[PDB]
């Protein structure tokens, strides 16, 4: 390729991390040539010009050039296998010039286009060997096989949904050509109900110190046990104040270690055991 | 009254090394320290290890590198740090990210033929960019948003690079394709790389569009001149004739002007077209209403041979009253009461580059100026008033050549900084502001101001160093009874890049036996460059252009042990697509945009300074920083 | 309420196993599209 | 072609003479090699101060900065250089030393002019500090800087440096211009009446280097 390439470099160390090198650019020229320019895709059977430029960068030296192009049985020019198609043009200095050319694809598939081109008393040349795709004569389409909806639980009834998938009939399909069927498969799940709890924003009195005797300690427990709960399983601690969790932690820890000096072998230790107030012991513990 | 510290990232990160200064204040002898990190609410001890010694040998400052692991919605999840300082606890909740890393996708071309190979590699690093072995997940969805090929591998011993291949099937849309990558333990990060998939064929020139100007002038007769230069792949110049035509943009919308078509002859590769004001303003119906929008540009270069055929474009052309533009994006919104307060005057040309020299100052001072650097940054410098009043300061370019009515001006707001009780202690970082360069070393100020009844108190600063959004460095700063200002030899390394923000504190008790607390932070640049460096030149130190087929040295100079890989692409393609590359700068860009901080310096306290920098602070005295709970930063509200 | 948010289901329930079974049948074809990745299009070509 | 020990050298030409007790000294270290010519990049340091370091620029002086204490006897330091790749035995060193600035009356007032050297160039500002020292007993006397420029033997300009009570540094934006080249001084005093009914006057000049071009 006559042309200027563009080299990327990219580092990988473990110690200088990655690092993106500056492009650096590299220039191939040649001081005569040949651009032979080949469409991305000629129709069979259809008669078409291509293009073949011949560039002279010479100083002051205008160059008697002499083109042919090559035959080739899966095209048809003048050009045969016991006849040469060659002309001889001549090409002003610093200038270029374009040469035509008739071809008539053959037979379909990645077939190739060659040039040739040498210049008199000067011993240069330059010949071009380039490739251009050969499609016969269709069109894209994308046409839709069935669009249905999968729900067993649903549609079908039974359990187990089945779905009878006709083929494509594409009736109209140019012969010898390829077609890619896709299936896609989508999950439309639909979230929603959960009706909102708290605010706790305007909750800020649960967090209290327990204190007193045993039935008088646990009124006090009751509050800040629960409202830890309460948050915990609204995750709503941000709204509320994340540093003050742990300050909650520890009036619930104070007010069970103020619950054990109330344990009796089984309110007051003076006072016979109430089966209420165990009861609802074991049910915030 | 031995006052037990503690600072962290203000936002932790999973798989990696995050730092943890530990500190303790007038402490006697020695004092076990541990630290410990749960899960929250409750208890799950993702790491209990790490514990060190206070040694009155080092000032009494600890320092503990943690992981933590992974253990696996739309609500953040946060974790307990929890250190002992031998009895006295303190502790403090961080907010964590689920970002592990960075990934960049790199294509060989960047358009593609339907049956063609896209060839294209990952790249795995983490949050200091260093390579890194993890599993990553890679889909490759068509232009309508649809998956077609997902693999699974892994850079584990593969040095951060995992090249891959697909091929692109005949049958196929054309259009834009997308290939999206990201790490197993983060589903929700995920990095995505375009590349184009249309039936083209490779030109044979490339075709340039630049006005005179990197913008228009309402008022200006003349009108957008533009310059059209073709030359061929190979730099020769180009012989032909070019198709140029313009219109307006709003937004997304464009409205073509049919009546600036242009055609133009191009002799020695080069083309002159004129946009004259009188067919810009007949293509609408108030000329300061086209002030906002932009003009673009459409070239369309035909050899005299008529065999090839190219098509250019400039889009952007911003319309403005004035060349330049400022922004106080650099500047600390937060001033010291009868301090010094710096102002980095951040000018801009119209598109977003940076304007080199031009002056700048403030509404009042009329002798005040500076000129901007390279950078784009102005220096500036105003005395305040020991008023707690809110300070409004106007910036003015005051470029000549222009009028007062061709300048661009902005006003920003900055606040005092509320001090503890009112105890009027502040604390001033100046920063020498240059391009920092690493290798040189800066000088950083120290500048106290309090009343000599607790001064003598001061004998040490706490800073600490903010890079990529881990605690780079921390360490002291002496001083002594009757210095208000103390210079800090900080050394600048490879490490810095690209910004780097510095953090100092000091404690006292004073005014009533009361803890007090005071903070200053600065956000400084650094020149933006690879950490280590990578240079591609030519092996033959002589000679001319090679000739298609034969062999060419090609010299490599990069770092020891690092593997490098490399890509040649013909030119002529990015004359079709020149978007979506990769660049060293577009790199540091999405690392800056990671960034934990979000103020270019200073707070309005001192539980301000930490948070607007990154930082989480928390004393066994009860002076902690506010909660942040909240992964991006502020939404910019204007 | 706060069991109330434990026991709470947001109305959800993808447990689906589709399979396909196409003329090509020299093996098998399974796909479960389950709660979490779920929205994940699953795709099939076939040149035939 | 130079025979010598060590293939740098160090001067003192550059560094003033003179410090002021318990405020920071500037050392100009000015390193060349044997020929004479300016060393670019070479690492120096004091005696002391291990962790302190500074790189020379390209017109052969490294921006060094020590803190002093309040005492009145004479500061002796040592520079030296720590380029790599050479050892400790192969390096260059040199010793000066600067005297304190002697106050009216022993009144312990003094002033202390911080240039930010770099490469000046004419277009650019320059920021000069003014640091003060003395009790706030007679601070709020001072008002105002009166200072001079020194321009190839002749004042280019003189003006006045405003001054708020409370306040010992205020910058001076000294815009450079084709005038300074090559080499321009600062002098800066201040005058008040104070200790005794006695008057004092204090000053502190500076020496900065412009780049050197065409005017
Ligand atoms: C030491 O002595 C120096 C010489 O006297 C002083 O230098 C002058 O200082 C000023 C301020 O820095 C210089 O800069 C500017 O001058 C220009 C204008 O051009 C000038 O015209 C002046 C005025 O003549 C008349 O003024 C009256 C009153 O307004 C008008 O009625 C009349 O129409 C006309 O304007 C001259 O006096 C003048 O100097 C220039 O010829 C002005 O635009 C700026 O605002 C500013 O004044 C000025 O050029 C200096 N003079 C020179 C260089 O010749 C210096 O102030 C002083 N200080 C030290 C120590 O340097
Ligand atoms: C299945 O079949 C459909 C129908 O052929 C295919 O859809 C076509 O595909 C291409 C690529 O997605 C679409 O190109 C886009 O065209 C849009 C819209 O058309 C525009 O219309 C407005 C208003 O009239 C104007 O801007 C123009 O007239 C323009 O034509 C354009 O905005 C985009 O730039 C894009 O190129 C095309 O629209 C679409 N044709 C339709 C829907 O009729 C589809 O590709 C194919 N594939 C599958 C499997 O879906
Ligand atoms: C918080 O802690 C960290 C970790 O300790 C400190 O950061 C700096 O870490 C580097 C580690 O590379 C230390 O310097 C290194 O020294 C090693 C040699 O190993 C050590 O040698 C010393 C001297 O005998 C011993 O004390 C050690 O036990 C061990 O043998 C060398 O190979 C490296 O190249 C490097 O020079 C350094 O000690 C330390 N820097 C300091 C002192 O601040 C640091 O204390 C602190 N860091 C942060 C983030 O604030
Ligand atoms: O004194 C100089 C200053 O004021 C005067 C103006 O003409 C300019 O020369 C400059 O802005």
């Amino acid at each position: 390729s006559i042309t200027t390439w563009e080299i990327l470099a990219v580092s990988m160390s473990d110690k200088k991390g990655i690092c993106v090198a500056d492009p650096f650019e590299v220039t191939v020229m040649q001081d005569f040539f040949i651009d032979l320019r080949l469409p991305y895709s000629v129709v069979r059977n259809e008669q078409v010009e291509i293009r073949a430029v011949l560039y002279n960068y010479r100083q002051n030296q205008e160059l008697k050039v002499r083109v042919e192009l090559l035959h080739n049985p899966a095209f048809c020019s003048l050009a045969t296998t016991k006849r040469r198609h060659q002309q001889t043009v001549t090409i002003p200095p610093k200038s270029s010039l374009s040469v035509p050319y008739v071809i008539v694809p053959l037979k379909t598939g990645l077939q190739e286009v060659e040039v040739k081109a040498a210049v008199y008393h000067h011993f240069i040349s330059d010949g071009v060997r380039k490739s251009l795709k050969v499609v016969p004569e269709g069109i894209r389409m994308n046409k839709t096989v069935a669009v249905r909806t999968l729900d067993p639980e649903r549609l079908g009834r039974e359990g187990v949904q089945k779905e009878d998938i006709p083929p494509a009939d594409l009736s109209d399909q140019v012969p010898d050509t390829e077609s890619e069927t896709r299936i896609l498969l989508q999950g439309t799940p639909v979230a929603q109900m959960t009706e909102d709890a708290v605010d706790a924003e305007r909750l800020k009195h649960l967090i209290v110190t327990p204190s007193g005797c045993g039935e008088q300690n646990m009124i006090g427990m009751t509050p800040t046990v629960i409202a830890v709960h309460y948050l915990d399983e609204t995750e709503q601690w941000e709204k509320f104040g994340l540093e003050k969790r742990q300050g909650a932690l520890e009036l619930i820890k104070k007010g069970y270690t103020q619950q054990l000096a109330f344990r009796q072998p089984s309110a007051f230790v003076k006072r016979a055991p109430s089966t209420w107030l165990t009861a609802y012991v074991v049910k915030v513990f | 009254s031995p006052m037990y510290s503690i600072i962290t990232p203000n936002i932790l990160r999973l798989e990696s090394e995050e730092t943890m200064v530990l500190e303790a204040h007038d402490a006697q002898g020695d004092v076990p320290v541990t630290v410990t990190v749960h899960d929250f609410p409750g208890k799950k001890l993702v790491l209990s290890s790490e514990k060190t010694v206070l040694t009155p040998a080092t000032n009494h400052m600890g320092n503990v590198t943690f992981t933590i692991p992974a253990n696996r919605k739309g609500r953040n999840k946060f974790v307990t740090v929890q250190a002992t300082f031998g009895t006295q606890v303190v502790e403090k909740v961080v907010l964590v990210s689920l970002q592990s890393g960075y990934l960049f996708i790199q294509t060989d071309k960047t358009i593609y033929t339907p049956g063609s190979t896209v060839l294209y590699r990952i790249f795995t690093v983490n949050h200091k960019l260093l390579p890194v072995g993890r599993t990553v997940m890679v889909n490759i969805e068509n232009p309508e948003g649809i998956p077609v090929k997902q693999d699974s591998l892994s850079s584990q011993n593969q040095l951060g690079v995992l090249p891959l291949s697909w091929d692109i099937p005949e049958l196929v849309n054309m259009g834009q394709w997308k290939i999206r990558a990201y790490y197993e333990n983060s589903p929700q990060q995920v990095f995505s790389t375009e590349f184009e998939v249309k039936e083209y064929v490779l030109p044979s020139f490339e075709v340039i569009v630049e006005p005179t100007e990197k913008f228009y002038y309402i008022y200006n007769e003349k009108g957008l001149e533009v310059t059209i230069t073709a030359r061929f792949l190979y730099g020769k110049k180009v012989e032909g004739t070019a198709f140029v035509i313009f219109g307006i943009q709003d937004g997304e919308q464009r409205i073509s002007l049919p009546e600036s078509l242009k055609r133009i002859p191009i002799e020695d590769g080069s083309g002159e077209v004129v946009l004259s004001r009188k067919v810009l303003l007949d293509g609408v119906q108030r000329a300061e209403d086209l002030v906002g929008k932009s003009l673009y540009v459409s070239a369309t270069v035909i050899l005299h041979s008529g065999s090839d055929m190219v098509q250019a474009e400039r889009s952007g052309i911003p319309i403005v009253t004035s060349p330049y533009q400022i922004h106080f994006t650099k500047t600390p919104k937060y001033f010291k009461p009868g301090m010094p307060f710096d102002l980095m005057v951040f000018v801009t040309n119209p598109d977003g580059s940076p304007a080199y020299r031009v002056p700048v100052a403030v509404q009042g001072e009329d002798t005040v100026q500076s000129l901007t650097q390279g950078d784009g940054v102005a220096k500036l410098s105003i005395n305040t008033h020991p008023s707690q009043k809110p300070l409004s300061i106007t910036v003015r370019t005051k470029k000549q050549e222009l009028s007062e009515a061709e300048q661009a001006t902005r006003t920003m707001q900055a606040l005092p900084y509320s001090t503890v009780g009112n105890s009027n202690n502040y604390l001033h970082l100046s920063v020498l502001r240059t391009e920092l360069r690493p290798g040189e070393t800066l000088n950083v100020n120290f500048l106290l101001r309090m009343d000599r009844a607790h001064e003598a108190k001061i004998r040490y600063y706490t800073y600490l160093i903010m890079n990529k959004g881990r605690l780079l460095k921390a360490g002291r700063q002496v001083r002594e009874p009757g210095q208000d200002l103390v210079v800090l030899p900080l050394s600048i390394t490879t490490d810095f890049i690209p910004s780097f923000r510095l953090v100092a504190y000091y404690t006292l008790i004073g005014a009533s036996g009361q803890r007090e607390v005071v903070a200053d932070s600065v956000w400084v640049d650094v020149k933006d460059s690879c950490v280590g460096s990578l240079v591609v030149k030519s092996g033959q130190s002589e000679d001319r252009q090679p000739v298609p087929g034969q062999q060419m040295t090609l010299k490599i100079e990069g770092d020891h042990g690092a593997r490098v890989v490399l890509v040649a692409v013909d030119k002529g393609v990015f004359v079709l697509n020149k978007k979506n590359k990769l660049t060293q700068s577009k790199i540091w860009d999405v690392v800056e945009k990671a960034d934990i901080g979000c103020t270019p310096g200073s707070g309005k306290d001192y539980a301000g300074v930490f948070s607007d920098a990154g930082l989480t602070f928390t004393s066994s005295s009860g002076q902690q920083t506010a909660q942040r709970a909240e992964l991006q930063c502020p939404q910019p509200a204007a | 309420l706060a069991q109330y948010q434990k026991d709470a289901p947001d109305h959800q329930e993808l447990n689906l196993d589709v399979s396909l079974q196409l003329p090509s049948r020299s093996s098998k074809i399974t796909h479960r599209i389950h709660w979490e990745s779920a929205s994940l299009l699953r795709s099939e070509e076939t040149k035939e």
